[PDB]
RNA sequence: GUGGGAGAGGGUGGUGGAAUUCCCGGAGUAGCGGUGAAAUGCGCAGAUACCGGGAGGAACGCCGAUGGCGAAGGCAGCCACCUGGUCCACCCGUGACGCUGAGGCGCGAAAGCGUGGGGAGCAAACCGGAUUAGAUACCCGGGUAGUCCACGCCCUAAACGAUGCGCGCUAGGUCUCUGGGUCUCCUGGGGGCCGAAGCUAACGCGUUAAGCGCGCCGCCUGGGGAGUACGGCCGCAAGG
């Protein structure tokens, strides 16, 4: 079904281009290091490619992970 | 006799034949049970009874050095993945807890013609 | 000249003697390529997603400078020496794209 | 890349009264800056061949304007060479 | 002209993580690998699976779309610089300066050619393995050119929307990327599906026209023989 509930739903207001706001962007990665579809993410054509963006920086400074390992299966 | 209460389960599978790894803490593999070392040779390790064997096999050559508590990970997809940790889970070993950790490619080697 | 914001990660087990003296260099090869710094934000140590270099922590520095165009690749070039300086990232300054509300 | 400081220079330089956004002579200046501007940026990156053609249409269009000088006042033309620097 | 915007449009330099192979160390045994089955191969000089370390080339998951950009070929990790196209708003400036476009010049996927560099993965040919009545194959294990880089040449293609460029005109509905607006609605550019009139041999097309029309270029005129022969032009050759 998808119908949880979009990250940006449950959010304030943001800067997309912040890219060292680690404490937000994690609501926008997967049980594993993946990035969110729109699906999930709640954002928009314009948005999710700024998102994008955004989240391959932090990767780059350490930040943000690029790929996790699973929990359970 | 060795004593190494607690370690690793490396669970690696695959479309022709299922092995396991019981590593210590630290990484360095104990005793390794594979599925043609069981008995069987060929079409028959992909079936998840070799892999059940294998898993079972695996442990009782770590209750022997006193294993006890284990965490379990797998590699890749193979035919009874499954079976394998099922297996652990009955063998007598405490199941901390499941890892997947498949190895996926950011796109590098160009694989080979079938895909 | 433009807008700049500069991404610099170094060992985070550097101790105070030895940490200002990196700072020293970052700054004077600042005033060495024209990058009248206008503010900087000193974050410190944060929990890296991953390990760089062998290490799980980094030291972590951020400068809005305001540099010559034609010399900004080379500015990097010059702070990516220091054996201990294991990150670096120059970004123009964007107008912040607000979201979600 | 061409800034608006240099760029309304060249309008002063050119227009024909005060005040004048949009004149031949303007118009064929202005490609002139971005053409030479494109030119010098085609001595390096020879593997551009894209921006090699929006100059061929720069150029085009340069000319375009010009032979519509040796139309109306020829005058106006015979000067804007020297203004500029063209031929070869 | 001024003020905005979007983009895998191109070029250069740089740099990030995954995986792969190899090398070293650690630990550890008897197999591993591969298939419909199998074998060829690799392992007691100790492979496989596992941890740590190092080298190197290629490529760039997710985001990623039935999406965007570009004239086409084609283009996706991140960053900076250099650079082309384009759209919207204001209606400011020139004053018809416009459209097309033989020959020409430039671009032009893949493979392929020269010299040099590079070589991880993959892989024509070639070497073996199995399959079969046979197998110069489809499957398995190797593997050289090549595939990556530079400079140069080659220039073809289901180089396809199989639909030349440019302008006007002729119901809408809906989805989507993108810009302006008084923004539950209006308004511009683009991508899709359905569909009026109309067209069409039919399929289909249908304001992204294959509709009603004007300009200009390109091309076709039974099949095979032939994209051959001859001749010329091009190219190092393959050839075109």
């Amino acid at each position: 079904p998808s119908r949880k509930a979009k990250v940006k739903a449950t959010l304030g207001e943001f800067d997309l281009r912040d890219y060292r706001n680690v404490e937000v962007l994690k609501r926008f990665l997967s049980e594993t290091g993946k990035i969110l579809p729109r699906r999930r993410t709640g954002l928009s054509g314009k948005e999710q490619r700024i998102l994008a963006k955004t989240i391959k920086r932090a990767r780059i400074l350490g930040l943000l992970p690029f790929t996790e390992k699973l929990v359970r299966k | 006799k060795r004593q190494v209460a607690s370690g690793r389960a490396y669970i690696h599978a695959s479309y022709n034949n299922t092995i396991v790894t019981i590593t210590d803490p630290d990484g360095n593999p104990i005793t390794w049970s594979s599925g043609g070392v069981i008995g069987y040779k060929g079409s028959r390790k992909g079936t998840p009874y070799a892999a059940q064997l294998a898993a079972l096999d695996a442990a009782k050559k770590a209750m022997a050095y006193g294993m006890q508590s284990v965490d379990v990970i797998v590699r890749g997809t193979g035919a009874g993945r499954e079976q394998a940790i099922r297996a652990l889970q009955a063998s007598g070993l405490q199941v901390k807890s499941i890892v997947d950790d498949t190895p996926v490619p950011h796109n590098g080697c160009r694989p080979k013609k079938k895909f | 000249m433009r807008r700049y914001e500069v991404n610099i990660v170094l060992n985070p087990n550097l101790d105070q003697s030895q940490l200002a003296l990196e700072k020293e260099i970052i700054q004077r090869a600042l005033e060495n390529y024209g990058a009248r710094v206008e503010k900087v934000e000193e974050l410190g140590l944060r929990r890296l997603a991953y390990p760089i270099a062998k290490d799980p922590q980094g030291y972590f520095l951020w400068y809005q400078v305001e540099m010559p165009e034609d010399r900004v690749n080379d500015l990097a070039r010059e702070l990516r020496i220091r054996d201990n300086v294991r990150r670096v990232m120059v970004v123009k300054s964007q107008e912040p794209f607000l979201a979600n509300a | 890349p061409i800034t608006k400081e240099e760029k309304q220079k060249v309008i002063q330089e050119f227009a024909r009264f005060p005040g004048d956004t949009g004149s031949t002579e303007v118009q064929v200046a202005l490609l002139t800056l971005r053409i030479n501007r494109l030119s010098e940026h085609l001595k390096v990156h020879k593997k551009d061949h894209h921006s090699h053609r929006g100059l061929l249409m720069m150029v085009g269009q340069r000319r375009r304007l010009l032979r519509y000088l040796q139309r109306e006042d020829p005058e106006r033309y015979r000067a804007l060479i020297e203004k500029l620097g063209i031929r070869g």
